[PDB]
């Protein structure tokens, strides 16, 4: 009762006739219809007004638009209210007093409200008569009834509206919607996506403009849509699109929102979907295009599509879609070079002789990065890496490392299991990164991979399972220690593996001469409780090298760094195998019974003496068995005398370990020394450098078994030389120094099993 | 994944683990012991007994597979110089009992 | 300097620059007589005879060039330069004085159309202007007109 | 009308009688007129006063100095007012107030200024009697009328000046010149140039008080000349000048400048004309001095002039200016050498012995620096550089490139063109200043050089053109690869032309035998368009090296480097031209016709068979043409079993190439194995090295070729090893190794067109 609905929500208000308090009744001018109902604001206002004063009525017009709705916030019902009388000559300072109720849900009568119940709120009129007034409505009270009633005072004439009572929430105009853009996606279909507003709590309709507007072809198509963003279909090239969005109710009236400023988006002559692509090594791609020709699309069956410009593509992978939209397939497609500042190909497409200059990206990133790593010797540290210096195709991205490792052990099967954690790694100067990863389960298996994001998407390299323990590179073994051995002739290493790993192990020896530079010579021990090992060597005591390395037996793990490599030290080892050979010389009288015989020998040589023999010794031997040793030193000379008919002598070398077993012998007897069994010596110099001894001898009684030539220089008193030669051979060869101006002798000297007999002496080469 | 390997993996994972803190018969029961001793452990936040924790449940998630292995369906079960010398001593016993590889 | 030394001397220039054309990667194999729908104010494909319209195409050219950064464009764009002033001394050897031609005002879409397509752009020009030199030498044998 | 001009700017006031407002009128005591004008300030002071006060006027003389000017700055009119009653014993504290209007230019009536027109400005008055009144003078009224009043009150005592008119623009004090630089002409006339005040608009009057402060002579000659550049002609030794010039204002009344400081310069007994001059290599200047020696002044005809005090320049370069003023002209003078711590040559004038210590200064520059260029083979930079290590005459001077380009060539004309460009070079290690011009024109001609900075100016090289085009240094040459021609004998060398340049091209090649030490022969190559050369060499299995290098043929340009030598790989080339030698040892037996055939040859060497050999062919020959040849191989030896009656024999050997097409031949024969031609021969072994043979020969029946001769030792039997001379010869050598102890078969064979006849076998020495 005594309430007009708002239907519509336009309604014209004209004030007429029923002056502190002069207060005049507005009513509403229909088409069919006039309702003047009396509101709750004045009901002691009965007074009588002059006739005169009705003419002032004839000057002022009060006809005014007043409308409003609740905004899309829900929080104010802001109301506009225009002057229809703009008369610029005169200008009203009216004051508006607005009485506003919102009563709850009663259920209990209809009462009509009573004074005070309403609110007042002071309306603000702009400066050209437009008034727009706030108006704050609890939100709970949205669906329930409200209640106007407006007071207009102007030139202290009062105007009054009737009661209006309608529902904020059923022609709520919205806000101008925003967040909007304008590109193609990857199926040749616009998309108006616009960032409704959220402060609206119903369903909303919009109406969408828009049409296909060129220079020739000119056609509108404006559109009504439900949703909060749409999507166009089958957008065509040269066409502008004049798009434009307002919101309204869907449900039951509303107001249509706020017009926004038209959005302009003009495609070329030739559109691309998808127009940038990004694949790695190994894949299939695909694109579209859409021809337009002078104004005339173009069919689908004369087109041709480029590569860069340079090579045109086989007809094998064209694919046909519909009239005007074709399909190239690229198949196992390479790596792109960057060709300048470009680091992308370019694909075109186009018909007969003619090719826009558009084009659609495609770009390529390789992801074959490899990663592999250590678990250093104490099982604590694990530390990788991973290179970026050899593939290009990036400079134009930030990479990323994750994990995933939970139970036991890897590499069982794909997913890379999308869930993982990130870790940072940081840059060193060899050009590769690193990272540490401490502490670690020692067999938990970690699956890694690389992650590149990109200014277009994001790819993922192929994961690698790694197992820590397996991976171990175990430390050098300590004291190592090689020494020859004692009277056998051998090399023995020995050493103590390293405490980690607890594994078996095999031990790779690596050993030869030392020196500057040496060709070492390789052996491999194939067992875990081994450990010293015999080897040969060809000499005896030339000091020697040694360095070991470990690894793991199954195969598994890395080698070890070689150790501190340890030397030998030279010492003798066992006794010497061959005396000297020793001979005689004499420096005496013939005529004394007495001789004073002196052997000369030369110093013994290292093999012979096995490394060193420090001392000599001679041994005597009389027919009565006449025997004694004496010490001559590092003197390589010696002589003694002899009076007795017949006498051996022997000469013996001890060193550090004992004396000699296998050594020469030679006796002295003048009975004997009257055999000669030699008859003719020949000498003759070849050159410089070779001298040539024939001889012919007479047979005899005893067993000659060696013979031996002594020479020496005659122009001057050079050194006795001499040299073994056995009986067998008739001819020899001498080669030294000799210049043949100067004289030198020869003696030949025949031996036997008890001495030495006549001998024959030659002064001069024959 | 083959059983065949485990032992071997269980033999010499308790040897490295037996080695490391050296240098500072049923399953529930051995579940819960290793529980505990888990506990007993996470008190100390020193570097090695850290670790050595770490290891530890390694071990004991190794223990759950071999127990699975036999499809047994096993159910979740000054102080510290002692506390390393009973974790050695409990861990050298777990080596002799599980050389003769009891039931479940 | 004698005549016969600028005859020889415009040869032994345009034949560095192709060569330093070549060396571009960009521009290894596309020809020059492609057509391209939106790039018509690249000068090339109908033939030239006359001095004025041959010191206008390297103006062109020169003008065209002035939009690329990169350092082989700039070395080219300083040998255009020196060629330019070359060939004014061959119009001044029979009495033909030249104007000193400028960037044409039919250059409005440039801009644009670079930054739509720019790859294509830098191309298209790099090629043709090798194809147009070419040509350039094959009628300097024959001594066109003033 | 009412106003006085101030004529002259130095007046005198004095007031008279005609006490809060008591107001007396003041008048000024001029020598011939007594100027009295009421002022109007005040006009209602016409106050009656008592008699009895005169008596103060008694005590007070109101004697006043004020002195009015405006400053040099034409900012404030300061305006001076001095108590001429200097009394210690009482200071009054009088305020002095100064109104003064400068009216606009009005051309209606010469009214007289109201009251509240004049502006007031307080005066600062000092403790000592000295009142201060700045008065801000536009410089728009500078030339307009100025009109001034005083007012001051001293103990309540008022005294008013007249109205007086002045024109400030008139009365300017002008300031004391500055930059007072004593500069001497070059030709000896004492340029006195003094900078003109900047803050005078207008020329002054300067009062030169130069005065010549000398031992004897005193000059006070004030010059009033205005010009700035003074020029003062015969300037004396030891004639210290201490110039006093003020100025004053030329234009118009002034007052002279404040005393600024003295110019005190003294000239040490020897004056120059500015002996700062820089001279160059081969340059030609002139000097003149004037000496004092005691107030007489040294007559140019007795000048002792010296250098090092030493050397008295000839009186050959001597030409006589003035009375005291002689040329000295220094024509070419060498570099400067340094010593001590002198960097010039200290000029010496002086007059017979007593010479005095002061010198000048001779300042020679080599500035001869020869810059040299090169441009990259890519034909992208060039590259300059220059050597400073011989500037050591005037080092610390500051070295600078300049760079001016021209669009084409360059002229021919030398001129250094007045512009330039400046170019900072980097210094090297090498003692050298280097520096790249990139990018480059090609054909442009660039004119560069070197200016040098030095504390007495700046110096210039001849320039030198260069153009980036005439100084390429090529490329060496790509793919460079030798190889020697088949079935020619040539050495043919392949090349390819470098990219840059495009003119024509020489090349230089050469070659020689690898090794350490490498022999080389060069060879040109003039035509353009060859790209492979043949050249012939004796050695035909050597390891060959050859290089090439480029230059432009015009002459213009450097040579290249040499490319990377290309080694060349020995095979065959030709079929052997030779067959090998083959030899009969043949050791079957008489009866049997199967006997053992063993045939001999040696292993051929490199140089004949064309260095390599792999397969042998013994090609076979019956009366039945029986070809069997078989393959030897590597093997040397060779037996055949003698199937048939008559046989031939031949040696071939195979390459890869083919087979051998030259060859020997041998025959055999029974039936004339017993003939005889050969009797005798003697075999005399003069040394062991060489054995002479001789033979005799009969009447043979067939044709001999030459014969075969064989030796060997029957004691040992030794090797068996031969030789095949000719028939030509009758007493041939052999050259071998020879014992007389053993005994040695000898084996002549003479040879015949179907075998040999009787061995001429031999045992013993002749
Ligand atoms: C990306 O594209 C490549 C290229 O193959 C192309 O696409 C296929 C779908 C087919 O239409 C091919 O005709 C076409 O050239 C694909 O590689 C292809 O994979 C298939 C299936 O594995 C291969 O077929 C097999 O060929 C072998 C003989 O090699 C037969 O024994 C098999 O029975 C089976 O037919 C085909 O050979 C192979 N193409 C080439 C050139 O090797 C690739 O699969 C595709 N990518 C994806 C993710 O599908
Ligand atoms: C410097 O002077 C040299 C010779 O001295 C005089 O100069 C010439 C010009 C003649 O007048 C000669 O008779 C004089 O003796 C010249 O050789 C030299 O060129 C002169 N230097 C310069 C830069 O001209
Ligand atoms: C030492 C000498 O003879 N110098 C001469 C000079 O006399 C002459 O004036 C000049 C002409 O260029 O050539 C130089
Ligand atoms: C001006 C001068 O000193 N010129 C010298 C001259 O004196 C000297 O004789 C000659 C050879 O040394 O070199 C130059
Ligand atoms: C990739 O490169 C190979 C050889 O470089 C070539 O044969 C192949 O055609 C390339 N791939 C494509 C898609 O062209
Ligand atoms: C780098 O890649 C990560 C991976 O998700 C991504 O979140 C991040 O935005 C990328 N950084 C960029 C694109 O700058
Ligand atoms: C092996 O030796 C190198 C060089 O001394 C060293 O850098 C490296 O760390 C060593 N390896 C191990 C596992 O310690
Ligand atoms: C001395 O040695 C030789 C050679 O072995 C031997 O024949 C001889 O019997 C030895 N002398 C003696 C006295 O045994
Ligand atoms: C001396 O003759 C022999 C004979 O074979 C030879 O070996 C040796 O080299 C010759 N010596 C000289 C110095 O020529
Ligand atoms: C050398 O003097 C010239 C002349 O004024 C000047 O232009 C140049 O900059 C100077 N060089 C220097 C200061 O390095
Ligand atoms: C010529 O050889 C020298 C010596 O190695 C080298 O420095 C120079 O760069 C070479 N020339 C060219 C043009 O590369
Ligand atoms: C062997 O060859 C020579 C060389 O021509 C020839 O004179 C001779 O007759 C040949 N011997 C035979 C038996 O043919
Ligand atoms: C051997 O004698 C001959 C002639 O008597 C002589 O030419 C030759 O040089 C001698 N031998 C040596 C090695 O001097």
């Amino acid at each position: 009762n005594l309430s007009y609905p708002i239907t519509p929500w336009r309604f014209k208000l004209s004030c007429m006739p029923p002056l502190s308090k002069t207060t005049f009744h507005c009513c509403f001018r229909s088409e069919q219809d006039r309702n003047c109902s009396l509101c709750a604001d004045n009901i002691e206002g009965k007074t009588f007004v002059s006739t005169v004063n009705s003419l002032v009525f004839q000057q002022i017009d009060a006809n005014w638009n007043i409308q409003c709705w609740l905004k899309g916030d829900l929080k104010l019902f802001i109301c506009y209210v225009e002057s229809l009388f703009k008369n610029l000559f005169r200008n009203y300072n009216y004051k508006v007093h607005l009485l506003y109720v919102l009563p709850e849900v009663l259920e209990d009568s209809p009462l009509v409200p009573q004074k005070g119940s309403f609110q007042m709120v002071h309306c603000n009129c702009s400066v050209h008569e437009c008034c727009e007034c706030l108006v704050p409505v609890p939100t709970a009270k949205l669906n329930d009834t409200l209640l106007m009633c407006l007071k207009i005072t102007s030139g202290g004439v009062i105007f009054q509206s009737p009661l209006m009572s309608v529902q904020p929430i059923n022609m709520v105009k919205p806000d101008p919607p925003l967040g909007l853009h304008m590109e193609i996606t990857d199926d040749g279909n616009l998309k108006i996506s616009w960032s409704s507003p959220p402060l609206v709590p119903f369903p909303l309709q919009y109406q969408v403009k828009y049409s296909e507007n060129s220079t020739t072809v000119i056609r509108e198509a404006d559109k009504i849509v439900s949703a909060t963003s749409l999507l166009v279909d089958s957008i065509l090239p040269g066409s502008s699109y004049e798009v434009q969005v307002r919101g309204k109710r869907l449900d039951g009236p509303g107001i249509w929102s706020d017009w926004s400023t038209p959005r302009v988006f003009t495609t070329q002559d030739v559109i691309y979907f998808p127009p940038k692509i990004l694949t790695s090594v190994g894949s299939n791609v695909s694109f579209h295009c859409i021809y337009k020709k002078e104004n005339k699309i173009v069919p689908s069956k004369e087109i041709v599509w480029w590569m860069n410009l340079a090579e045109k593509i086989p007809q094998s992978q064209y694919d046909v879609v519909s009239d005007h939209v074709s399909k190239v397939t690229f198949f196992n497609l390479n790596e792109t070079k960057p060709r300048g500042k470009f680091t992308y190909d370019a694909v075109y497409c186009c018909n007969e002789h003619e090719c826009h200059h558009r084009y659609a990206e495609l770009y390529v990133i390789d992801v074959n990065i490899n990663i592999s790593c250590e678990t250093d010797g104490y099982l604590t540290k694990m530390t990788c890496r991973w290179s970026t210096s050899t593939i290009q195709s990036l400079a134009e991205s930030t990479l990323q490392l994750r994990y995933h490792r939970s139970s036991l052990y890897c590499s069982d099967i794909p997913s890379i299991h999308p869930i993982s954690e990130p870790k940072d790694c940081y840059l060193q100067s060899d050009g590769f990164y690193e990272c540490i990863f401490q502490p670690i389960f020692l067999l938990s298996g970690y699956t890694m991979w690389i992650r590149i994001n990109h200014s277009l998407g994001s790819l993922d390299s192929p994961p690698t399972c790694v197992l820590p323990d397996s991976v171990v590179k175990p430390l050098p073994p300590s004291s190592v220690k090689a020494e020859i051995t004692i009277n056998i002739g051998l090399l023995k290493i020995s050493w103590e593996k390293p405490v980690f790993p607890e594994n078996n192990l095999q031990f790779q020896i690596r050993y030869g001469l030392s020196g500057k530079e040496v060709q070492w010579k390789m052996y491999e021990v194939y067992d875990a409780k081994s450990k010293s090992v015999s080897l040969p060597v060809p000499d005896l005591c030339a000091v020697y090298a040694v360095q070991v390395r470990c690894k793991r037996l199954d195969g598994l793990g890395y080698w070890s760094n070689w150790s501190n490599p340890a030397y030998t030290v030279v010492m003798d080892i066992k006794v010497p195998m061959r005396g000297p050979e020793f001979w005689r010389i004499i420096n005496g009288d013939t005529m004394k019974k007495e001789k004073n015989v002196t052997l000369l020998w030369k110093p013994l040589m290292k093999n012979d003496s096995l490394c060193s023999v420090q001392r000599y010794v001679i041994n005597h031997h009389t027919s009565c068995n006449g025997t004694w040793s004496e010490d001559v030193g590092n003197h390589t000379k010696f002589t003694f005398l002899w009076t007795e008919q017949a006498h051996t002598v022997t000469v013996l070398a001890i060193n550090s370990i004992g004396a000699s077993v296998a050594n020469f012998n030679l006796t002295f007897s003048w009975p004997m020394s009257k055999v000669n069994i030699v008859q003719s010596l020949s000498a003759y110099p070849l050159n410089s450098s070779c001298v040539i001894v024939s001889w012919i001898l007479s047979p005899s009684d005893y067993k000659l078994m060696y013979f031996i030539i002594e020479w020496k220089n005659l122009n001057e008193d050079g050194e006795i030389k001499w040299l073994r030669i056995s009986s067998s051979v008739k001819k020899y060869y001498i080669h030294d120094h000799f210049i043949p101006i100067e004289k030198y002798q020869f003696s030949l000297y025949p031996i036997f099993m008890e001495g030495v007999g006549k001998p024959k002496i030659i002064n001069s080469f024959t | 994944v083959p059983i065949q390997k485990v032992q071997d993996d269980t033999k010499t994972l308790i040897k490295t683990i037996v080695t490391r803190i050296n240098d500072i018969l049923t399953l529930s029961k051995m579940d819960q012991t290793l529980a505990v001793y888990q506990q007993i452990l996470t008190s100390m936040p020193s570097r090695n007994v850290i670790q050595i924790s770490n290891d530890l449940e390694n071990l004991r998630d190794l223990l759950h597979v071999l127990a699975f292995s036999k499809s047994c369906h096993l159910p979740w079960a000054s102080t510290e110089v002692v506390a390393l010398s009973r974790l050695q001593g409990s861990l050298q016993d777990m080596l002799w009992q599980l050389d003769l590889s009891p039931g479940c």
